[PDB]
C-alpha cells in the first residue's frame, strides 16, 4: 500500500 | 541536461529450438529521460503485435523497459531490435544471437 | 529471506503535448504488483500479480485517490522545479520518486527509503533516521522547507515503520508460494573457439528467482575481474531472470578455469568447468 499524503515540492 | 543512452539485449525467453514456439526479448536499460522507440524486427520488417513491460527504474534512477513478442525460431529467419532514443543520431540495430 | 517492498513514481512535462504524464508502479522485491498509469484511457490502479487480485474495491479505490491527487500534485511540482532552476517553458523535464521499506530474515523493519530525482540527478532524500533531509542544491533546499513546514518525514516515518511494513507482510503471505520461493539458476558453460590460439568460455545461468546473483571466473582459483566479460542481468519474461559471465582463454588452458555460481535458491554454492 502506497503513501497515503502528495506534498507540493 | 544529462542524458544516458540505452543499453540493448536481445534473447530468447528459453533456450532456442527450432520450430519451437518461445518469446524474443529486447531489454534496453540505462536510459534516461524516457522516451525510446523499440521495434522487433523479423527479416529486416516492423512485427505487429509486439508487449512491453511498465515503466520503471533502477537504483542509478535510469529506466528499463522490457519488450516482447510470442514467435517460432527456425534456422534461416533473422532477428533483431531496433532502438531510437534521444542519445542516438539514427536507430540502432541489435541482431538476436542464440549464445548471447 | 530479507524483502522489500518499493514503489516508483516518474512524473514527465511535454510542453506542447499536454499536461504531464504521471505513473506510479509498485514491487515486492523483483515482482512488481500494481500500476498506475494517468495517460490510461481510464485512469486507475490495476493489479500486476494475481496474489494482489484479492484485495477488495475499497483497496483499488483507496490506491486510485492517491495516485489521483499525485498525478495532480507532481503537476505543480514541474512547475515549482522548473521555476528552481530558471529554467525556460521549452523543455521537458522528470521527476522520480522511490520509496519503500527493508524487512530483515526476522520480518523486522531493516530501514525505511524515500529519495527523490530530478532529470536524473538526486535532488532530495529523508536520511536513514526517517527524521531529517538531504537536500543536493539550493533549488533542493526550497523543497526542504516547504517539506518540514508540512512536517513530511513525520509522516513518511509513520508510514514506513508502520503501515508500509504491516502491508508488505500481508504481500508476502499472501503471495508465499511465488515471493517466498527462490528458483536456483539453471547453469551450463559453452565454448567457442575465437581464434586457433584463443576459445570464449561463457558461464551461463538461467530460470532465477529473485535477481540477485553472483557470476564470476577463476583462474587458478583466482577472480579475474579485469578480464570477465559480465552481461547486466535480463528479465526472461516468466518472472525469472538470466545473466552469463564470459572469458577468453589460450588454447588449451581451458581446465585451469572455473565457474562459479552464488544464488539463494541453491543447496549449494557451484563450481562448474567446461566439459569438451
Amino acid at each position: 500500500l502506497p503513501f497515503e499524503r502528495a506534498t507540493i515540492m | 541536461m544529462i542524458q544516458r543512452t540505452p543499453k540493448i539485449q536481445v534473447y530468447s525467453r528459453h533456450p532456442a529450438e527450432n520450430g519451437k514456439s518461445n518469446f524474443l526479448n529486447c531489454y534496453v536499460s540505462g536510459f534516461h529521460p524516457s522516451d525510446i522507440e523499440v521495434d522487433l524486427l523479423k527479416n529486416g520488417e516492423r512485427i505487429e503485435k509486439v508487449e512491453h513491460s511498465d515503466l520503471s527504474f533502477s537504483k542509478d534512477w535510469s529506466f528499463y523497459l522490457l519488450y516482447y513478442t510470442e514467435f517460432t525460431p527456425t534456422e534461416k529467419d533473422e532477428y533483431a531490435c531496433r532502438v531510437n532514443h534521444v542519445t542516438l543520431s539514427q536507430p540502432k540495430i541489435v541482431k538476436w544471437d542464440r549464445d548471447m | 529471506g530479507s524483502h522489500s517492498m518499493r514503489y516508483f513514481y516518474t512524473a514527465m512535462s511535454r510542453p506542447g503535448r499536454g499536461e504531464p504524464r504521471f505513473i506510479a508502479v509498485g514491487y515486492v522485491d523483483d515482482t512488481q504488483f500494481v500500476r498506475f498509469d494517468s495517460d490510461a484511457a481510464s485512469p486507475r490502479t490495476e493489479p500486476r500479480a494475481p496474489w494482489i487480485e484479492q484485495e477488495g474495491p475499497e483497496y483499488w479505490d483507496r490506491n486510485t485517490q492517491i495516485f489521483k491527487t499525485n498525478t495532480q500534485t507532481y503537476r505543480e511540482s514541474l512547475r515549482n522545479l522548473r521555476g528552481y532552476y530558471n529554467q525556460s517553458e521549452a523543455g521537458s523535464h522528470i521527476i522520480q520518486r522511490m520509496y519503500g521499506c527493508d524487512l530483515g530474515p526476522d520480518g523486522r523493519l531493516l530501514r525505511g527509503h524515500d529519495q527523490s530525482a530530478y532529470d536524473g540527478k538526486d535532488y532530495i532524500a529523508l536520511n536513514e533516521d526517517l527524521s531529517s533531509w538531504t537536500a543536493a542544491d539550493t533549488a533542493a533546499q526550497i523543497t526542504q522547507r516547504k517539506w518540514e513546514a508540512a512536517r513530511v518525514a513525520e509522516q513518511l516515518r509513520a508510514y514506513l515503520e508502520g503501515l508500509c511494513v504491516e502491508w508488505l507482510r500481508r504481500y508476502l503471505e499472501n503471495g508465499k508460494e511465488t515471493l517466498q520461493r527462490a528458483d536456483p539458476p539453471k547453469t551450463h558453460v559453452t565454448h567457442h573457439p575465437v581464434s586457433d590460439h584463443e576459445a570464449t568460455l561463457r558461464c551461463w545461468a538461467l530460470g532465477f528467482y529473485p535477481a540477485e546473483i553472483t557470476l564470476t571466473w577463476q583462474r587458478d582459483g583466482e577472480d579475474q575481474t579485469q578480464d570477465t566479460e559480465l552481461v547486466e542481468t535480463r528479465p526472461a519474461g516468466d518472472r525469472t531472470f538470466q545473466k552469463w559471465a564470459a572469458v577468453v582463454v589460450p588454447s588449451g588452458e581451458e581446465q585451469r578455469y572455473t565457474c562459479h555460481v552464488q544464488h539463494e535458491g541453491l543447496p549449494k554454492p557451484l563450481t562448474l568447468r567446461w566439459e569438451p
